[PDB]
């Protein structure tokens, strides 16, 4: 109930110290689907308060963890010591096709391993000596880029006029980019700057370049980093419709692709938070277009496929109509299949910026309730569109920490709980079934009706797994 | 599509023919991609001794490391105490990355908290950060005691960690009494062990340097042991087993494998077990104190032996054969008690499945990697072993660390072919194992990808990855192996001479082919 | 529509003393001005404002402990004829960047709406002494459009004068960043006057105007007001009316020549 | 033992002058000293060595375009008295960070072997307008033992002063870097030693000399010679003759304790600057 969960929130609460206690009541809510602005309900995107365990990443981690490290092609080096590079490689699925470390390096981890002379003297002759080194050993690269470690911007290093200077001498775009963790205040500093980085240094690069060939019918998918091949099954669908996908944003994506985007008719963006600000960009510079689609569940990509495909002829309507007749029968067996196995179940899930809201149509594709849901570092306008896809009364979180996590889920007892790495393995403990949302806990990928099939069937083997039943010893 | 009744995951589901043409049409239609012949001709480059040279040329880029940063070292340290809670002064993105490389290779909950230094707290400092941490983290987690660790911004910027706990305690933030040892621990220095090591100097000396007056060595006649970096769990486990077995009393300083291992029983623990207090400060009063891998160890020695004027005894890490009856004969030196005749029994077996092994251990050329002591101790075994390591490379390791090895390859006629590299990546490794080719790779799952490698070259140019080490993300429940000791060689050798055996029957699994030599019983 | 300019110097030269007079004349003249300033000597905004010291965004949000928290209201106040001051602050010495400090202070305030409130012009008051990134960083982004540079009869101010216009060269292709005019402080030296002509006319740009050295100055200083608001009569007073009346007048941004250190020495030498 | 020694300052109040004219004197005595000007201009080395200006480790570093490639005779050229004079100098402005060149110097005079070469003292000129890392690099790595901040009558000095004080504070547990002293330097106001001096005691620090105003400085500068060279009978030469006794007969090297704005402010109006 509302006064219930209300004061579930004032309950918890009580262990902080008062600045701390004050400024997170500001984050916690109880959902009224009614409300239109987050603002009256919810405040976010706020430092965090020191001591309470956030599971924010940081400016780094939003930048060359999420946005430039998916692109196939170019090269990206940490700049600074050695620990950001070797926490984040590999750590993140974005899937690629390529031989990597003669054309594609996406897995490699780059770095100026920075020492005391170093930071002491600075790293800029070390960045112009790496890209030099960086050339002879890996020819085939299509660019690089520079993602800023803390110390960079502390210590006053230019990597900048590197980037321009050596740019220059190797007629190669070298993109630097000012992701220090210190700038921001999570991940999603991040991701504006590497947007706003790809679009000083690398979108207007075929400005003039009038050399493609280019149908109505083409589009760019932004935003989805093919977490799983999430990126390849979403792409196989618009292209069955009819349409041409000319880029991926970023997952598996190349340097080329990105330059190749302007000459797009329409821009889909899957994530809205990541790459809503080059959307808009464009959309000011060359007049394309953006809309928001989500691919979680066959409903969600029957009306997204549908919404498209009005943007478009009516042929592409027509073609829309044959690929959501061709995936029917294939989804509803799924659902026949692992439906009644989760009905009435319900979810709890904290991720940090487009999940929380988007899987939930997929959960209730499969009957499950998602009782509560939250952001790692999602703003406002992310809170906008996420209260209508909640039901009412339904717990919010913002930042939250793991104590209220871990308190508010004692309290509520969910059947299933989607999260990340650091939460998975306190849950399972407890004796409540834990599937990652990032990682797709290695399976997926969970996008598109061939995505959804594997998602219903890993809700159903973690939920169901006959692990459960045994936590207790028999002997009391 | 999916048949509903074997639902396919990235793998297979991609190698469909619909997924393979559209793959295809992308990269020919917008990736521009290079030829494959002149990706083959690169490929080919690479795997050569001329590439090899313009690699290891290389002083400014660094391609895969095999080391991580300090405060890595400094929270797993922190966790060996009892209700402590991991604490780092700095930026909150290289806590997400601790606890999650911490999560992955023990598959466990890993507990740390951060301050959350910010822009602005870059220019005025840490001061307010540290505060409302200290206050916020203690009033929620409940931590017996704090041991704050820092982040590299905050070396940069250059915060006073002592300064400003103090200033805590002074404003009233926490209690003057609880406990908050401190250890600046900068990225750019050193390496994770290096990390750990000045956490346990300030740990240590937090509590034994103030009062040393009423302390007087060998009082309390138990012998400290203290771990170093450890990631194995049952490396833990078998110290305080021989040395419980030995009937020696004794203290392990940063006990980590209670936390480390907490049972699925419906309730979740964030403390569990852990190096008391009070064990901390009655450790001066301990006979001994025993340093398992002192090569990262140097600052704590020095903090052991010139203060609580321990005489720490040159043992090398206990591994393979002859450093463990050295352990464990310095331990009986030390305690007074005699080697019981169970342990005896324990290296007869440790013998005897050497004698067993040996003809197919022979010879086999390995490359190998890690942290100095492990590498070093690993190689100590496989020349006792007679295999033959070709490639030793150690990332973190130094100077003196590398004559120390150099003088132990020269002791066996085993290690003629052997080379020992410090400094040098992973990528270094990559060539190397192209150049010269090792039967086999002992290393972290960051091999998995050198392995990958060689077998594009082809079939018979592939090194198998053979994991022993840390992090290993790939499979699953190794951390509760055995590297230390008996029990630890026999791990060890068992894996070896399996990860040969397992290799001869792929290559002699052909049908009419290679299958004579696909024997039943070797 | 709005202009901003930047006022720059060697420390010691005026830049915040005539910073603060050219806008008091401009504020009797009814034009909305605001002035932030980059200076850590942070005196800059302290004749309009009548106040010992004026907190800075870094000394408000320091206490505070981080930059969205704190308030406009306290950090920026208004001065004498509705002229807005704020002081950009900086870094404890020997820690970070000091020029950052002006980068996080310009930033807050355009994030909290100071600017776009209509105000006719805005002056940064900044050390000219060392060029550097975070020092030459309102150049850098286009914080400021017209830079005026204070100088006199001295070998430090005229090539402190000549490095801010070195600055100004490198950053023209990216920004609007033109040098404004050069004015000229007395140093109560012979052929001032001329030498300032001269070094400015081999640079490009007009000296903007002539200052006298008066005491009138030092006395509005003590009583902590300007020398327009002091003594409205004063000569000094009717002086940076002309610099202000000039500035408003003056429509001539030029890309500087920066000159060489020799003909910096012929010059000096020529007068 | 070998000597380090730097000289900060407000910017065209006399720091190379000063600087150069000490090492000339010492130079007199027959210390072996070396000068390094770690100031972007480089007229720091300019009395000494006689040529009009002195071409540094960053434009010879350049076009050469390795730091380690460029040779070190062509780097440090001996001046009058055998003293070594070198130019740290720095980048092309608003382009990284110009302390910094400061460090890539030294780092290269470290390495080359220029120290350990029984030069009895060593000389820094450095910009003391502002304090940040570059500058303050000196500072960090023990660079300079000994630190001698030149400062005037005037208001911007004593600021200086103040805060190159506040510099050595901050990095006093991490080094074995103290302030030596304030020099002093006449504009010709009405009570500037009383006024160096209350400021010094403030500080913690002895001023260690008055440095008289006067025309015979010029006179030798445009000759482009120090005057310790030119008129070693002059009076002035003698002064300088007495700083550079002063700063080898000196012990007191002093963590300082810097005094407020207000402090400062209050300290100016006891002498009556300000009414
Ligand atoms: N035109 C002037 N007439 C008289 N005194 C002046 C004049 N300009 C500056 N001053 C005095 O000289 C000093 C230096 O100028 P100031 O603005 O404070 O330095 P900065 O250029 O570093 O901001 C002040 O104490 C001020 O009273
Ligand atoms: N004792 C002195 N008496 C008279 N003039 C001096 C004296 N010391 C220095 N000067 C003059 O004053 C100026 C400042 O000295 P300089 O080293 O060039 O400045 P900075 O090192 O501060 O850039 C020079 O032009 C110099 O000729
Ligand atoms: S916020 Fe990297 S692990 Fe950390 S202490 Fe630094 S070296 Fe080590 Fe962000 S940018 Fe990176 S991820 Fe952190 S580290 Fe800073
Ligand atoms: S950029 Fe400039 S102000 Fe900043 S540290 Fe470097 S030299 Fe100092
Ligand atoms: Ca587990
Ligand atoms: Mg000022
Ligand atoms: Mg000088």
């Amino acid at each position: 109930s509302r006064e219930e969960v209300e004061s579930l929130i004032q309950e918890v609460l009580e262990v902080y110290p008062e600045k701390a206690r004050k400024d997170r009541n500001k984050h916690l809510a109880v959902n009224d689907p009614a409300v239109t602005q987050s603002k009256k309900c919810i405040i976010s995107n706020k430092k965090s308060q020191p001591g309470l365990m956030t599971i924010r990443g940081c400016a780094y981690a939003g930048s060359k963890g999420v946005v430039w490290g998916p692109i196939k092609d170019m090269i990206h080096i940490s700049h600074g010591p050695v620990g950001c590079g070797q926490y984040s490689r590999a750590g993140r699925r974005n899937y690629y096709i390529g031989t990597t470390g003669v054309n594609a390096f996406v897995t490699m981890n780059f770095t100026s391993d920075f020492q005391e002379k170093d930071i002491v003297f600075g790293g800029d002759k070390k960045l112009a000596k790496l890209i030099d080194e960086v050339e002879t050993l890996f020819p085939l690269n299509k660019g690089i880029s520079v993602q800023s470690e803390c110390p960079i911007g502390l210590i006053g290093d230019d990597i900048e006029s590197v980037s321009k200077v050596k740019g220059a001498e190797l007629s190669k775009t070298i993109v630097p980019v000012r992701c220090e963790g210190f700038r921001g205040v999570s991940q999603s500093l991040g991701h504006h700057i590497a947007n706003d980085a790809v679009r000083d240094w690398v979108l207007g690069k075929r400005d003039e370049d009038t050399t493609f060939a280019s149908t109505p019918y083409d589009v760019a998918i932004i935003g989805d980093y093919n977490i799983g091949g999430d990126a390849w099954s979403s792409r196989i669908l618009l292209e069955e419709m009819g349409l041409r996908c000319v880029a991926q944003w970023s997952g598996d994506g190349s340097i080329s692709e990105i330059e190749l985007t302007p000459k797009v008719k329409l821009n889909l963006v899957h994530c809205y938070r990541s790459m809503n600000y080059i959307s808009r960009h464009m959309e000011e510079k060359y007049g394309i277009p953006w809309m928001e689609y989500n691919f979680f569940g066959p409903t969600k990509t029957i009306e997204s496929l549908r919404a498209i495909a009005a943007k478009f002829d009516e042929s592409i309507q027509k073609k829309c109509e044959e690929v959501i007749a061709k995936y029917k029968p294939e989804w509803e067996a799924v659902v026949a299949k692992y439906r009644p196995r989760l009905e009435g179940k319900r979810v709890m899930l904290y991720i940090g910026g487009l999940r929380p809201r988007h899987v939930i149509g997929a959960y209730e594709d499969l009957g499950m309730e998602v009782v509560g849901t939250g952001y790692e570092f999602a703003h406002n306008d992310d809170y906008d569109r996420t209260m209508k896809e909640m039901g009412d009364s339904t717990l919010l979180y913002d930042d939250v920490t793991g104590y209220e996590f871990e308190e508010f889920v004692k309290r509520i007892k969910p059947d299933l709980i989607g999260s990340g790495i650091k939460e998975k393995f306190i849950f399972q403990k407890m004796g409540i079934p834990f599937r990652e949302m990032h990682s797709w806990d290695y399976s997926g990928p969970y996008h598109g009706f061939d995505g959804f099939a594997i998602f219903a069937r890993d809700m159903d083997m973690t939920l169901n797994n006959p692990c459960w039943k045994k936590l207790q010893a028999p002997w009391e | 599509s999916q048949q509903v009744d074997k639902i396919k995951a990235s793998y297979p589901l991609f190698l469909d023919q619909d997924y393979k043409d559209m793959l295809a049409k992308k990269r020919d239609g917008f990736e521009e991609k290079y030829p494959q012949d002149k990706i083959d001709e690169v490929f080919q480059w690479t795997t050569t001794k001329e590439y090899q040279e313009l690699n290891f040329q290389r002083e400014a880029l660094t391609v895969n490391p095999a080391k991580a940063c300090q405060p890595l070292g400094a929270v797993l340290c922190a966790l060996g105490f009892e209700k402590t809670m991991p604490y780092v002064h700095g930026s909150q993105g290289c806590v997400a990355y601790f606890r999650s490389y911490f999560n992955r290779h023990f598959r466990e909950p890993v507990s740390c908290v951060s301050d959350s230094m910010t822009e602005d707290a870059a220019v005025f400092g840490g001061q307010q950060n540290m505060k409302d941490g200290l206050q916020n983290c203690k009033a929620t987690y409940k931590p017996d005691m704090i041991a704050v660790s820092t982040t590299c911004m905050a070396e940069v910027i250059g915060d006073d960690l002592n300064a400003f706990i103090n200033n805590s305690k002074k404003e009233g933030f926490i209690p003057d009494e609880f406990p908050v040892p401190f250890a600046h621990t900068p990225s750019f220095v050193g390496s994770h062990v290096t990390g750990w090591d000045n956490m346990f100097e300030g740990i240590a000396r937090y509590f034994t340097l103030k009062s040393m007056d009423d302390k007087v060595v060998g009082s309390n006649k138990k012998i400290n042991i203290v771990p170093g970096f450890e990631t194995y769990l049952g490396n833990f486990r078998v110290i305080k087993r021989m040395l419980s077995e030995m009937g020696v009393g004794y203290s392990l300083l940063s006990d980590p494998e209670e936390v480390l291992d907490t049972p699925a029983d419906g309730q979740f623990r964030m403390y569990a077990g852990g190096t008391t207090q009070e064990e901390m400060k009655d450790a001066p009063n301990a006979l001994n104190t025993v340093l398992l891998q002192p090569w990262h160890l140097e600052k704590t020695k020095k903090f052991v032996e010139g203060t609580w004027k321990h005489e720490v005894p040159k043992l090398n890490i206990p591994m393979g054969l002859d450093w463990t009856d050295e352990f464990l004969m310095k331990v009986s030196e030390i305690s007074g008690q005699p080697i019981p005749a169970s342990l005896t029994k324990e290296r007869g077996r440790l013998v005897d499945m050497m004698t067993d092994s040996h003809t197919w251990l022979h010879g086999k050329r390995f490359a190998l990697w890690g942290d100095p002591d492990f590498v070093m101790g690993l190689v100590k075994f496989l020349l006792e072993l007679g295999c033959e390591p070709v490639h030793i490379l150690c990332h973190n390791g130094n100077k003196r660390w590398k004559k120390a090895v150099d003088a132990i390859l020269a002791a066996s006629p085993y290690g003629k072919n052997a080379t020992v590299y410090i400094g040098k990546d992973l990528w270094h490794l990559r060539s190397l194992v192209f150049t010269d080719k090792p039967d086999f790779m002992i290393g972290n799952s960051y091999g998995k990808f050198i392995q990958r490698d060689t077998l594009h070259k082809g079939k018979e140019f592939e090194v198998p990855l053979i994991r022993i080490g840390f992090p290993i993300f790939d499979r699953h429940h190794l951390h509760r192996s055995t590297t230390l000791g008996y029990e630890g060689a026999m791990q060890i050798l068992t894996t070896l001479v399996n990860s040969i055996l397992e290799r001869l029957d792929e290559e002699t699994r052909g049908m009419q082919a290679t299958d004579y030599n696909h024997d039943l019983v070797r | 529509a709005m202009r901003q300019c930047a006022i720059y110097g060697k420390g010691g030269i005026g830049k915040s003393t005539t910073t603060q007079n050219l806008v008091a004349a401009l504020a009797e003249m009814g034009k909305k001005v605001m002035i932030v300033g980059c200076d850590p000597k942070a005196d800059s905004t302290r004749l309009i404002l009548h106040s010992k010291a004026q907190n800075t965004i870094m000394e408000m949000a320091a206490e505070a402990g981080t930059v969205e928290d704190l308030e406009l209201e306290d950090v920026l106040k208004a001065g004498y004829g509705g002229v807005k001051c704020v002081e950009s602050g900086g870094p404890e010495p020997g820690v970070g960047c000091a020029g950052r400090g002006v980068i996080t202070a310009i930033n807050f305030l355009e994030e909290e709406g100071a600017y776009e409130d209509d105000l006719d012009f805005v002056f940064y008051d900044v050390l000219g002494d060392v060029v550097c990134g975070g020092f030459a960083m309102p150049i850098r982004e286009n914080k400021a459009q017209e830079i005026y540079i204070v100088c006199s009869g001295e070998m430090m101010a005229m090539y402190a004068a000549n490095n801010i216009s070195k600055g100004i060269v490198k950053y023209a292709n990216s920004g609007s960043v033109r040098l404004g005019g050069l004015i000229c402080n007395s140093r109560n030296t012979d052929r001032e006057d001329e030498l300032i002509i001269a070094l400015a006319n081999k640079l490009g740009t007009q000296m903007i105007h002539f200052v006298p050295r008066d005491n009138v100055v030092q006395r509005a200083e003590i009583r902590r007001m300007t020398v327009i608001e002091y003594d409205p009569k004063a000569k000094q007073a009717d002086e940076y009316r002309a610099l202000a009346r000039k500035v408003v007048d003056n429509k001539l941004l030029v890309i500087p020549n920066p000159i060489t250190m020799d003909e910096l020495e012929e010059l000096l030498m020529e007068f």
